[PDB]
């Protein structure tokens, strides 16, 4: 398979330029920085939770063998 | 005025059928973007249904001027019976104008830069590439003259 029958296009127009008529990290700490927040917050809640509960089961996990150890009374 | 405010929207949808002056059109729309060059001759069907008299009496007014004309001919006549023929007839023109009125030119530069009109629907493909020219003035014009020609031109008829 190769270009050339691949699928059809009607009536759609492209701009490109140069590299080289243009600097290559343009508005990098501009517009990118807000582009990051945008992209962190509709990810953040249905990515975390889980590792969440897991550092709770890290957590839990080791505090409740530690006291195992531990002698009791007796 | 009117009748070829029509006539002008006709030809527009004509020129989309002469394929190739619409790759030049887009040619000099892009590596020539923002400056006046890249416009258009007939100009957008836009401006042709907005554009008033003023505007052409006001463009009339500035560039039909003396300095920046030409009279030429040749053929069968002698220079001096055409000297008193515009001494005659063109003495009137307006040689000058308000100080300020008539611009000279902006350096257009040269962008490098692709446009694709993408429509798979069509029989071919018609397409172009170039770089910046020189210009007129400069003499390796005589040189690339040349070079074209040893590249040269075919289309599907020659019988080489």
């Amino acid at each position: 398979r190769q270009f050339g029958h691949l699928t059809r296009v009607r009536h759609v127009i492209t701009y490109s330029l140069s590299p080289f008529e243009q600097r290559a990290f343009p508005h990098y700490f501009s517009k990118g920085i807000p582009n990051v927040l945008r992209r962190t917050r509709a990810c953040i809640l249905r990515v975390a939770p889980p590792f969440v509960a897991f550092y709770l089961v890290y957590t839990w996990g080791t505090q409740e063998f530690e006291k195992s150890k531990r002698k009791n009374p007796a | 005025i009117e009748k070829e405010r029509d006539v002008i929207l006709q030809e527009l949808q004509e020129n989309d059928t002469s394929m190739r002056d619409v790759v030049f059109n887009y040619l000099h729309a892009t590596a020539f973007q923002g400056t006046p060059l890249a416009q258009s001759v007939e100009g957008p069907s836009e401006n042709v249904r907005k554009l008033s008299r003023a505007d052409l009496t006001e463009y009339l007014s500035r560039h039909y001027k003396a300095p920046r004309m030409v009279l030429a001919a040749a053929g069968g006549l002698e220079h001096r019976q055409l000297l008193d023929l515009a001494q005659k007839h063109f003495s009137g023109l307006s040689g000058t104008y308000d100080e300020d009125a008539v611009p000279t030119l902006s350096p257009c530069r040269f962008t490098g830069s692709q446009i694709c009109h993408r429509e798979d629907g069509l029989p071919l493909a018609h397409v172009a590439i170039a770089v910046e020219g020189p210009g007129w003035a400069h003499p390796d014009n005589v040189a690339l003259q040349v070079a074209n020609a040893i590249i040269g031109h075919y289309d599907c008829t020659y019988g080489g």
